[PDB]
RNA sequence: UUGGCGGAAAGGCCUUGGGUGCUUGCUGGCGAAUUGCAAUGUCAUUUGCGUGGGGAUAAAUCAUUUGUAUACGACUUAGA
RNA sequence: GCCCUGAAAAUGGAUGGCGCUCAAGCGUGUUACCUAUACUCUACCGUCAGGGUUAUGCCCUGACGAGUAGGCAGGCGUGGAGGUCAGUGACGAAGCCUAGACCGUAAGGUCGGGUCGAACGGCCUCUAGUGCAGAUCUUGGUGGUAGUAGCAAAUA
RNA sequence: GGAAUACUGCCAGCUGGGACUGAGGACUGCGACGUAAGUCAAGGAUGCUGGCAUAAUGGUUAUAUGCCGCCCGUCUUGAAA
RNA sequence: GAAAUUGUUGAAAGGGAAGGGCAUUUGAUCAGA
């Protein structure tokens, strides 16, 4: 800053840092990364959040992860969701 | 009590001048000075030049590339003594200096707008009659300032454009003048005085 | 300093200036200075300007 | 057991409270604020807007009219401490406010209770509004702090 | 729900971290006193951290309170719960981590059926 | 003006530098 | 019409400090035209607003509030202490502030 | 739209004419309401995708080569 | 009384810096102002004392709180043992990961999720090979240095 | 000769603005105002009103900004050295 | 199937250190009622 004294630097850079960051924060609010609100129909709000369930549920409703779900973990949840439908049968009847 | 403040360092005190513009920048008013050429400071011209030349043998023995540099313009020093004010290695201190511009005479834009002055730096308010002072452009052309003799060539040229139109500006405020005292005696006049106006 | 606020370049010129502007010669269509040529045209209201 | 027991147990019985000696005692505005003064507001979807004022309420309120048909303000109520008296004022003789009370502005489009009350005031607001010169101007005018305003300075 | 209690305050939000645990793996975030006699955390200069001391301690009426009001109690059975019968106001359950699901919709129900709040509901019973 | 691209090229220069204020003598 | 400021304009100077140290909860304010402490107690008790932009939209609005109140002078050139909910940042010093002329007492 | 000036970082200043609206210089007529007793209460470029404006048709680097150059990079030349 | 000189070297340099000249210096006086873990008021924690009351507890009141060598007291935690919770558990024990939650001044404890696939905890007590950052500590493992030094004797 | 004012001090004189705090939890006591009735600023704050009812407040976390902050242990009169 | 250590992905910071304490802005994330 002492070859140009005149012209700001820093906030320039900080203008740009600045309009740098919201234009990436919008972008991953419309790629749909960033959870939604907490009312929303679609939040998990209080509830348990777990990646293997998550991904149970969608390849039943059926580009790069680390998530996977552990066919065990399959098993087992389908075991639990069988005693699961049993006793709200029970209550059924 | 404005967006940016033009300031005409001429007949100024280069220190009190530092202090108060730093003090403003931070607080948040961005602040031009032109005429740093005319600068003064207190002092018989010995004194200050041999201040400079203390100043100016002051370097890195290993490296000179890597020391203090000194800059001979008027612009610069005043930007010195005032950087010396303000904590300039911090973002704040950045930040307030960038909120400053210091020309070397008066260019455009600013020849065309209001320029002002700080009467608690100025000379003729401040220092006592009967003591030697100093001139910033005569300091600066002594210490190796080569454009002395352009700033003069050039400000000769402004001060003819500004006297044309303060020329024509003082004939239009004549007319405007007598015409509102041809409008005076009026009731409506009678009652602006009354209320003060 | 000094500032240069005007440069003002020939009606016509050869192939070595040409060169001297371009690093790859061979390949280029050489389109140099022909809107300069054009801007030569029947007074040179710029060129004069 | 995973955690034992506590062999203390605190009662559930909530205790009353002790009899405070803190009662209602009717508000004392000040000075400047006396029926008929004109007023500006500071805030509110009529910022800026001058009006008259008519009446005090028990919940500490104030009762104000534009009038409505100069400046568009209705009947309101207005706290008396975001607002700035004026020295300005009309006489208040004629006009019913004694209708007017809190449970009036209880809300639980307009109500033609309300525009006929309306109405019925500001004819005998703008009779005596008519005296003074420029009146109907100044209070249809917004007020606005200018350049070199200082309001410790300013006489209201 | 719960009974009405004065407002909650801490005195310290902030956690206790050992000196140096952010600077060494192998020195831990649990509390260590420093022994130094050389130690500038000991000897309580200016710009360290703060160390424990019974002044930081909170109010007995509001202490072992959560923010519902409620103190904690942990549970395994349906008679561990029915400790809390009369308490409902003062107490709160919250199930053991080692309970089993079959076991946990049985406390609910009972808690449900007795006005016992139950802290942590929705552990292992997202299905 | 130079009225054929000088026009266009300087005030671009100059509203870049307006809104990145990157200028020396305007803020 | 070309103005509905019903507000006074003030700038954000420092916390209040010693040499080394510095309180954040309380802030300095400098109001434009008061020169005194004198004047100054008129400005007293009154609300304080700090207006910033974000770009995110929150509540149908990318512009927030800090509010805060005047509390007392200091020293003698007419500047006053101010306390907000919410201190303020430190990258606010020589930044505008809005002070209201409620809660009046004219 | 006319004409002139301005090169220190001119990028702005003034001027001619005719349109186009407004005018609180003065007098009138309608509307405002429920933002509910305050909540800053939001008012001052285009890159991007509808837009169809919708036509025009450059270079550098690598590889090769030169040696006025060179530790390697770089530099300097040549090649449709 | 103030001012100049009244000797002191050698990397470039410091009334702390900027800089200040009817001072932003010297002397003196009058006010206003800034400001500490200091003083005053209030709340909370703990200790101590004094009182009251069919309960190493409950209530009322007040004064206090620095700390090395060192002393005393109350507590947290680990391995195994007697008793008990007719405790927990393949609808998932212990262990491990955890930007998630909570309770304690803290030691530590508790919860949720993921992984795992077989044993493990609270309480009244007992017992000890019981708590680590150091010891040019022990054993094992891993890095930066680093794609670096270098892989150039004996003719090809 | 007659007053006033300054200075110092007193009022169990009057009045206004601003900031922080609201501990305790049936009653009991000293008191005051009142013909009583009862009321009260008298042994610790009550009353009226609006908005939101959720990531808004708040916590956790990655950063930034203002100020501060020298690397631990041991040894010794005492060292960052 | 822990840590040191390492790779990829994602977010952020970076003008001759980093880390830490007080306070808040900004972004992300989160519980209770």
């Amino acid at each position: 800053s002492k070859n140009s004294i005149n012209r700001p630097k820093l906030t320039s850079n900080l203008h740009h840092k600045v309009h740098s960051l919201n234009k990436k924060r919008a972008q991953r609010e419309r790629a749909g990364l960033l959870k939604p609100a907490r009312s929303s129909v679609n939040s998990k709000s209080g509830e348990i959040k777990s990646v293997a369930l998550d991904l149970y549920f969608q390849n039943k409703k059926n580009s790069i992860t680390t998530r996977t779900l552990s066919k065990k973990r399959a098993k087992k949840i389908e075991r639990n969701l069988k005693y699961a439908t049993q006793r709200k049968l029970l209550v059924d009847a | 009590v404005e967006p940016v403040v033009v300031i005409d360092g001429k007949g100024h005190l280069v220190g009190r001048l530092a202090s108060v513009v730093a003090k403003q920048l931070l607080n948040g008013q961005k602040i031009v000075v032109v005429r740093a050429e005319e600068l003064n400071i207190s002092g018989e011209f010995f004194r200050n030049k041999l201040k400079y030349h203390d100043f100016l043998r002051k370097a890195t023995a290993f490296n000179k590339t890597r020391g203090p540099f000194h800059f001979r313009a008027p612009s610069r020093i005043f930007y010195k003594a005032l950087r010396g004010m303000v904590s300039h290695k911090t973002a704040r201190g950045k930040a307030a200096l960038e909120r400053l511009k210091v020309f070397e005479g008066i260019p455009p834009p600013y020849d065309k707008k209001k320029r002002v002055v700080v009467p608690q730096a100025l000379r003729v308010l401040r220092l006592k009659p009967g003591r030697k002072y100093t001139t910033l452009g005569k300091l600066s052309t002594s210490v190796g300032w080569k454009y002395e003799d352009v700033v003069a060539k050039l400000e000769a040229k402004r001060k003819v454009s500004s006297a044309e139109y303060y020329a024509k500006k003082r004939a239009f405020t004549k007319k405007v003048a007598s015409a509102n005292a041809t409008a005076a005696e009026s009731d409506v006049a009678k009652q602006l005085a009354a209320l003060g106006y | 300093g000094l500032r240069s606020l005007t440069t003002v370049w020939a009606e016509h010129l050869s192939d070595e200036v040409k060169r001297r502007f371009y690093k790859n010669w061979y390949k280029s269509k050489k389109k140099a200075f022909t809107k300069y040529s054009a801007k030569y045209a029947q007074d040179g209201a710029g060129i004069e300007r | 057991s995973a955690q034992k027991a506590p062999k203390w147990y605190p009662s559930e019985d909530v205790a009353a409270l002790k009899k405070t000696r803190k009662a209602a005692r009717p508000q004392k505005l000040r000075a400047s604020l006396v029926p008929g003064t004109v007023l500006i507001l500071l805030a509110g979807r009529f910022r800026g807007k001058r009006v008259v004022y008519l009446k005090h309420l028990e919940d500490n309120t104030l009762l104000i009219s534009g009038p409505f048909k100069v400046n568009g303000v209705p009947l309101r109520r207005v706290n008396a401490r975001y607002v700035i008296a004026t020295s300005t004022k009309v006489s208040v003789e004629g006009v019913n406010v004694e209708k007017f009370n809190v449970e009036y502005f209880a809300k639980e489009e307009i109500k033609a209770e309300r525009v006929e009350d309306q109405k019925v005031v500001d004819k005998a607001l703008i009779a005596e509004i008519k005296k003074t010169p420029l009146l109907k101007q100044y209070l249809s005018a917004s007020f606005s702090l200018k350049n070199g305003d200082k309001p410790h300075m300013l006489k209201f | 729900a719960s009974l009405p209690h004065p407002k909650i305050v801490k005195k310290h939000t902030k956690k206790f971290k050992r000196h140096h645990s952010d600077r060494y793996h192998r020195v831990a975030e649990n509390w260590r006193k420093q022994k130094g006699i050389d130690s500038v955390v000991r000897r309580r200069f200016r710009g360290n951290i703060s160390q424990p001391k019974i002044g930081y301690g909170s109010n007995k009426k509001t202490k072992f309170l959560s923010p519902s009001g409620h103190k904690t109690f942990l549970v395994a059975n349906v008679k561990d719960l029915e400790t809390l019968t009369m308490h409902t106001k003062t107490y709160a359950a919250e199930i053991a981590h080692n309970i089993s699901a079959k076991n946990r919709v049985v406390i609910l129900a009972r808690a449900k059926a007795l006005g016992i709040k139950v802290t942590n509901p929705k552990g292992r019973l997202a299905l | 003006w130079r009225d054929g691209r000088h026009h266009t090229y300087k005030k671009a220069k100059l509203m870049k530098q307006s809104k990145k204020k990157t200028s020396f003598t305007r803020f | 019409a070309e103005s509905h400021r019903l507000y006074v304009k003030g700038k954000h100077l420092s916390y209040q400090r010693s040499k080394r140290v510095n309180n954040p909860n309380v802030s300095l304010i400098k109001i434009e035209g008061v020169a005194t402490p004198q004047d100054a107690q008129f400005y007293l008790g009154k609300r304080i607003a700090y207006v910033y932009r974000a770009s995110k939209e929150v509540r149908g609005s990318k512009i927030r509030v800090m509010w805060g109140k005047v509390t007392r002078t200091h020293g003698n050139s007419g500047v006053v202490r101010a306390t907000f909910r919410n201190n303020l940042p430190a990258k606010t010093f020589g930044a505008s502030v809005r002070i209201f002329l409620y809660p009046s007492n004219i």
